[PDB]
């Protein structure tokens, strides 16, 4: 077996963010780790501005930045959590941004046990050292090319936190310790000349049990402030500060940040989401945000919260609080899909059409997310008008700003609709024509309009409406095609062509020509900085098919592209996305050419094809969030934008779309006039992204979910925590998704401080109201959930897999299998079967129930009587948290990786023991991929795949893939967000918001793709200088070993991103059959594809 | 309360004291492959850490550690899986830390006591002329994990470091594990996998045994701990070469567990149904657990366990001091009632003060906990 792996969704998640000046020394930057990515940002003021966004070959585990002694901006320091060290340089020269690499070096240790308080990575002030704890009982040093480094025999073992001490004639690190007899705060001085530590200047002070943070304070302070869970002391040798705030006593302090740069605020978060200001000591609640991670004061009030566990956010801290008592207020809210916990792949809306219901984030961040493919559009106004054969907005008053006229063309017709605010009425604009067909109209120079018939080329007044100018061919002939700016227009009468101008009270005929061929489409759209006059005139014409670029007033060609076929070319259009010049090009097939334009020459360059629909398609300009795009109407209407200068085409969540045009009213602002072929829609357009994200708000924590068709609703496992009131029970924390329910329900029982209340969630597929909430039984831990029919009944059931958790068992005794069926908006509990132990996994096997107790694997058979029996059972020796299955196949894991295969014999009524593998790793998911394969999430962000004449053969199974992600997969799932040269397609969830995608390749497909990676990473500046073959490598504490059987689609996506020559040098000699740039375009393309 | 010194059985007195001890240790690199000598009379299945004491009379096998001695120490014991047809896939080295040669009766005989040190995957077993067998083995290395959350938290959390203790343990599970929140477990399926939990678990057993147990002779680490536990099992070859096999100290420890809450009665192997003791009369009389390997006068171990009661036995022959592995002890010869079964002895104490008064000592080959 052979894989393909590619990212479907980057990490949402936030790891850290820091402040500083890393691009200029002007400019205030905010710099967001979201693991594998590094988001550089300027304070707006007024918002937040992208710079750039550069991926990365590790896992940031450090992000600090620095300006040693005299430097022009800053200087930013990373570490990985594969101990890649490096200092990186911003470069900016015009359009071309680059992140530059000043020194670089691998720190990691032959030998050492990595610490359990993770990696920490200090920094001296006068910028003198990078002190980093990576391994207990020793300190490594790098003074900051090839980044040096030593290490410090460090005598206290268990280092809580440490930070490098502000003014000091001799750096010092001052650190919290624990030992036996208890928890102390110490100091240490660090020698370079001597490579040593010696005696810190003050004594070894005692300090809570629970201390957890050293913050280093500036001058003219100096010391350290350490933070407890009840206590906040403050230390600098003779001088002592102890306060003990009951506010703090809640929830431990989790993260900090510096408000004032001499040291008198502190920022302070909690894990609930409470935000402190840490006076100088005097601590004050300033009010909620979401649970950060990391926190960041920037310019004046604003604060960025860094959140892992929900959505990330902006906030502003008032010196006035608000009638509730909040300093704190929400000003812009950020997308964190993490973690997904749990997901499934819905045919929502359209059949074919895959949609992603996640179970993303944790406690009062708790949500659902439905990641769906495409664009979507928001419907304010819906009118019958069929048979629309054209759409043009005006401006009826030239005093006003705004459209308040939309004009319609149908065969041979043309209506005129007033938009009175929010009110379309039928009217008759004076001048224009209503019994001829309609090619253009709008607002003209010298305050005009301009009507484009069939017949005709008519200019009329604003002041009053009147004709002021008529236009007509010689020989009275038909117009054929029309294309009109502001002061011009070229004109089609078969192979004539003919250029006017709109001049006051004038229609100017310049000049016209005639053409090889029969006219097919015209456009003379101005580019660059023309003021409304262009002197390039794009055309497509009949027979020879060709594409061709003419000079205006001459009508001289200065390019004719060949686009070849007999399928003739149906639309042109001249654009600029991000400065950059191009042409568009649509065939009568559906088939869309685009190329870049020389506005000087006329040369089309880079031409490229994409497969939109199976109609012609009709490409329309609009604008979206102060942004140039194109709409392409066809059944799979499409908008063509601009992404890291390169061109990007995401499909519209639409039918079909035939023709469209931006229409910005007083009554509909910002909108889009669309038309099909039966009605008229005035509507507002979503974010211009591949990929939208719906969120419905829990407020506790999702866990499980599955999909009920039969009753349209999904099965929802979650939980809610509780506090120990002064009454025989508990109660709530905050309104959430189980107490809030339409109708509720709770567990009857047959079977003999902060609580966990876990409960049966009942969600509709189109609003995601929660319907109805089944709350389990007391100390009950609801584990797995499958929406099904059994045996002979035709009933979907939803089903629950229970544990009766208490503090003093170790292992639950007791479980429940409960069988659930959802009629007239409320669950009926069915069947309630007592087992002896948890029900961490439950399977369909093929009409039967397979579900694991402990390390007892189960298959029950639902009789007539409707309630499971006993039929065959399977005892492991290792526990069943893994229960996975293909037919008469079953897959049994462990969290220790000990995969076992089993089957069941039908004759026999038995389970026979295939293969099986011990070999001890963290094991977070498993998914069967085929007959003979299954996928796997292993410890260190790893990913894996096990294949199946002698028994001693046959009994063993074989590790085919080995690669390392970088992400912590908790869920797999079969299926496809999208409507062959792979095989399958299985969608991955993690703890960062990554989504992420597998499909299988054939034997030469992989061997051809892994070439092409070895040779794209000797053309690909990696982004610290790392190698992509290092960062690919199965990794452990113990082993690193290359990646195998695995090809990282990211790398062979960027193939389409390089440059034209550097494609050329990749593809040279690569290959035995040959293999043309152009063959292996249509391979990566076609990988693309798949996501 | 007992007053018996438990180191007095894990030094051998009954082997001599003034032995040439060594230091010096050996251990070969993980998956390598080595050639280590076998002895021919070892039919013990030998844990790591686990004294193996020894009383060597046939030629071959003393001029065999004799030369052993001059270099490695080390030699390989076999994990027989069928012992009459001396078939054996896995199995643990042993290195000599205590020696001594003697000369009597016309013989040359060495008494040595070895310990426990890797073990291995046999590839092949040649025989040499004299009889002593040599092994192609392959060292299996031992599978050291980090903690379940260690990959998951590279965040914030990440320092927050680990009657009435019963919360300490509550507080342990609801932060070590607060991370389980971003997995698709919970904080209490984690415990079940965590070394530190495992040991405490294990911990509660051991102390239930041993009464009078001090937790610093304890070993600190899993893998010296989960090692030294399962020397102290006492149950049937099959089960016990399925505990080698055990690769991590965690599969190990949360098999152990297994073993030590299954376990109920205690019965002899030949009739099987005639029970001789049960697990509440387990006790270690030893430091390295209730049950031990030692040597008759011939060279023949009997690893055996130490239980206050003991059901149908009967007593053959006066107590005897000879040879005797519990110092201050007399052994009588105790039998299956039923059977006839060589269950192991009775012992007695030989003054009026002792406590234990009397024990009982079974061989782990007459039992098996069915
Ligand atoms: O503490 C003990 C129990 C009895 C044991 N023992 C035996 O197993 C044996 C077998 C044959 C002849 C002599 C003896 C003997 O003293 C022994 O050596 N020490
Ligand atoms: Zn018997």
């Amino acid at each position: 077996s052979y894989n393909y792996v590619v990212t479907a969704q980057k990490p949402t998640a936030v790891n850290g963010c820091v402040t500083g000046h890393f691009t200029s020394a002007e400019d205030l930057n905010l710099l967001i780790a979201k693991n594998t990515r590094l988001e550089i940002y300027v304070v707006t003021a007024e918002g937040l501005r992208p710079v750039k966004e550069v991926g990365m070959y590790g896992k940031i585990a450090v992000m600090e930045l620095f300006r040693p002694k005299g430097e022009s901006k800053d200087l930013l320091f990373i570490l990985t959590a594969k101990y890649n060290a490096c200092i990186l340089e911003y470069k900016q020269s015009g359009e071309s941004i680059d992140i530059i690499t000043r020194a670089h070096g691998n720190v990691q240790d032959r030998i050492g046990r990595p610490s359990e308080t993770g990696i920490i990575g200090i920094i001296d002030p006068e910028c003198r050292m990078i002190g980093l704890r990576l391994y207990d009982g020793l300190f490594k040093v790098i003074p900051l090319k090839e980044l040096k480094a030593f290490n410090i025999r460090l005598e206290e073992l268990h280092v809580i936190d440490v930070k490098f001490l502000y003014g000091c004639q001799a750096p010092t690190i001052c650190f919290v310790y624990q030992d036996p007899q208890g928890r102390h705060v110490k100091t240490y001085e660090v020698s370079l000349r001597e490579k040593e530590f010696n005696k810190g200047p003050w004594k070894q002070e005692n300090v809570e049990a629970e201390a957890s943070m050293v913050i280093a304070v500036p001058e003219p302070f100096g010391g350290a402030i350490i933070i407890g869970q009840e206590s906040i002391t403050y230390h600098n040798g003779d001088k002592y500060l102890a306060i003990a705030p009951p506010i703090i006593k809640q929830s431990t302090i989790v993260c900090h940040n510096r408000v004032d740069p001499n040291g008198s605020r502190y920022l302070l978060g909690d894990m609930e989401g409470r935000l402190f200001m840490l006076l100088l000591l005097r601590v004050e609640l300033l009010g909620e945000t979401s649970i950060a991670e990391c926190l960041t004061y920037l310019d004046n009030g604003v604060v960025f919260v860094g959140s892992r566990l929900g959505d990330s956010q902006l906030v502003k801290l008032n010196v006035d609080s608000n009638e509730q008592g909040s300093y704190v207020v929400a000003m812009e809210t950020f997308t964190n899909l993490g973690p997904i916990v749990d997901m499934c792949v819905v045919d929502l809306e359209r059949q074919g059409q895959g949609q992603l219901v996640t179970c993303s984030g944790a406690f009062k961040e708790g949500s659902l997310r439905i990641i769906r493919n495409g664009i979507g559009i928001h419907e304010h106004a819906s009118i019958d008008l069929p048979g629309i054969k054209g759409l043009w907005p005006l401006r009826s008053d030239p005093n006003r700003e705004t459209d308040d006229t939309l004009v319609l063309s149908f065969v041979g017709q043309t209506r005129v609709l007033m938009l009175n605010g929010e009110e379309v009425e039928e009217t008759e604009l004076m001048g224009f024509v209503d019994d001829q067909q309609t090619f253009f109209c709008g607002n003209v120079a010298h305050q005009q309009l301009i009507q484009i018939t069939s017949a005709s080329v008519r200019l009329v007044s604003q002041e009053p409406k009147a004709l002021v100018s008529e236009w007509k061919e010689p020989q009275a002939k038909n117009i054929s095609v029309a294309s009109c700016n502001s002061s011009q227009v070229v004109v089609a009468v078969g192979r004539a062509l003919y250029y006017l101008q709109i001049h006051p009270q004038e229609l100017r005929q310049i000049s016209h020509t005639e053409m090889e061929h029969e006219v097919a489409c015209l456009d003379i759209t101005p580019l660059g900085d023309s003021n409304g006059l262009s002197p390039l005139c794009a055309i497509g014409l009949w027979t020879d098919i060709s594409a061709r670029i003419l000079k205006l007033p001459s009508f001289e060609l200065l390019h004719k592209e060949m686009l070849g076929g007999e399928i003739i070319p149906r639309s042109i259009l001249m654009t600029t996305f991000e400065s950059s010049h191009y042409l568009l090009c649509a065939l009568g097939d559906g088939a869309l050419f685009y190329f870049g334009l020389n506005i000087e020459t006329g040369l089309l360059s880079d031409r490229k094809k994409v497969t939109l629909g199976t109609q012609p398609t009709v490409l329309r300009t609009f604008r979206s969030l102060s942004t140039t795009n194109v709409f392409a109407c066809s059944d799979r209407p499409t908008v063509i934008y601009s992404s890291n200068h390169k061109l990007v085409f995401s499909n519209v969540n639409l039918k079909e779309v035939n023709y469209m045009c931006p229409l910005n009213s007083d009554g509909y602002p910002d909108s889009l006039a669309l038309a099909n072929n039966s009605t008229l829609t005035i509507g507002t357009i979503d974010e211009i992204q591949k990929l939208h994200i719906r969120t419905v708000p829990l407020y506790e924590s999702p866990r499980k979910i599955c999909y009920q068709e039969v009753s349209q609703c999904f099965g929802v496992l979650s939980s809610r925590i509780e506090v120990q009131d002064t009454s025989g029970g508990t109660t709530a924390l905050r309104p959430s998704a189980s107490t809030q329910a339409l109708s509720s329900s709770v567990s009857s029982s047959k079977l003999f401080e902060e609580v966990e209340v876990h409960n049966l969630l009942i969600i509709d597929q189109h609003t995601f109201e929660v319907l109805h909430a089944h709350q389990f039984l007391q100390n009950e831990y609801a584990l797995s959930l499958v929406s099904c029919k059994l045996g002979k009944d035709p009933n979907t059931y939803f089903i629950v897999g229970t544990a009766m958790v208490y503090p003093e068992e170790a292992e639950p005794k007791q479980g429940r299998i409960v069988v659930f069926q959802y009629s007239d908006g409320k669950l009926q509990t069915v069947a309630e079967k007592e087992v002896k132990g948890a029900v961490y996994s439950m399977v369909e096997f093929n009409g039967k129930l397979l579900a694991s107790i402990n390390s007892t694997v189960r298959l029950y058979e639902w009789t007539t009587e409707k309630e499971l029996r006993t039929e065959c059972n399977h005892y492991n020796n290792i526990m069943a948290l893994y229960l996975k299955t293909k037919g008469d196949f079953i897959l049994v894991g462990d969290l220790m990786r000990s995969v076992l295969l089993l089957a069941y014999k039908p004759m026999e009524g038995n389970f026979e023991e295939i293969a099986r593998d011990f070999n001890p790793n963290w094991m977070s998911a498993v998914e069967i991929l085929d007959d003979d394969n299954f996928l796997g999430a292993e410890n260190a962000f790893n990913l894996f795949v096990c294949q199946k004449t002698t028994d001693e053969e046959r009994q063993h199974l074989q590790e085919v893939g080995l690669f390392h992600l970088g992400e912590f997969v908790n869920v797999f799932c079969h299926g496809s967000l999208v409507m062959t040269p792979t095989q399958g397609s299985v969608l991955f969830g993690t703890v960062n918001g990554m989504i992420g995608l597998v499909t299988s390749l054939s034997e030469s497909w992989y061997n051809l793709l892994l070439d092409m990676q070895n040779r794209l990473n000797k053309v690909i500046k990696s982004v610290g200088k790392i190698e992509h073959s290092f960062w690919r490598s199965f990794h452990t504490e113990r082993k690193t070993e290359p990646a195998t059987g695995f090809i990282d689609g990211d790398l062979i996506e960027s193939f389409l991103d390089i440059s034209r020559p550097k494609m050329q040098e990749v593809v040279a000699n690569l290959q035995k059959r040959e293999a043309t740039a152009d063959d292996l375009i249509k391979v990566v393309e076609e990988l693309t594809r798949i996501h | 309360m007992i007053n018996f010194d438990t180191s007095l059985p894990t030094s051998h007195m009954y082997l001599g004291s003034d032995m040439e001890e060594f230091h010096g240790r050996t251990l070969h690199d993980d998956d390598s492959c080595q050639v280590i000598p076998v002895l021919p009379h070892v039919m013990v299945m030998l844990i790591p850490g686990q004294t193996l004491p020894l009383q060597l009379f046939h030629p071959q096998e003393v001029s065999m550690v004799r030369n052993l001695i001059q270099k490695d120490r080390t030699f390989a014991v076999l994990a027989y899986s069928n012992v009459r047809e001396r078939e054996a896939h896995f199995g643990t080295t042993a290195e000599i830390y205590a020696y001594r040669e003697e000369q009597e009766y016309g013989i040359e005989t060495v008494k040595v006591k070895a310990i426990g040190r890797q073990r291995f995957k046999v590839l092949e077993i040649r025989t040499q002329s004299d009889g002593i067998q040599q092994a192609k083995v392959q060292i299996l290395p031992e599978r050291v994990l980090p903690s379940t959350m260690s990959a998951v938290q590279l965040q914030s959390l990440s320092r927050r470091h680990i009657r009435a203790f019963r919360q300490w343990w509550q507080k342990y599970q609801k932060r070590k594990f607060h991370c389980a929140s971003l997995t698709s477990w919970p904080p209490w399926l984690y415990s079940l996998y965590d070394a530190e939990t495992l040991m405490e678990r294990v911990k509660r057993q051991l102390h239930e045994w041993d009464e009078n147990l001090k937790d610093e002779s304890l070993p600190t680490n899993p893998i010296d701990f989960s090692y030294r536990v399962a020397a102290c099992l006492p149950i049937d070859d099959a089960l016990r070469i399925q505990l080698l096999k055990i690769g991590s100290a965690i599969q190990r420890l949360r098999c152990e567990l297994d073993i030590m809450n299954k376990c109920t009665s205690l019965c002899c192997k030949q009739c099987q149904d005639t029970e001789i003791t049960t697990k509440n009369e387990i006790f270690s009389l030893s430091l390295c657990g209730p049950m031990a390997a030692y040597v008759n006068p011939h060279g023949y171990i009997h690893e055996t366990l130490t239980v206050y009661k003991a059901c149908n036995l009967n007593l053959s022959g006066r107590p005897s001091t000879e040879h005797s592995w519990f110092p201050g002890y007399a052994w009588t010869i105790a039998q299956c009632r039923i059977c006839g079964n060589h269950m192991g002895w009775k012992f007695t104490a030989t003054k009026k003060d002792m406590s234990p008064q009397k024990f009982w000592g079974l061989t782990r080959s007459a039992l098996l906990p069915r």
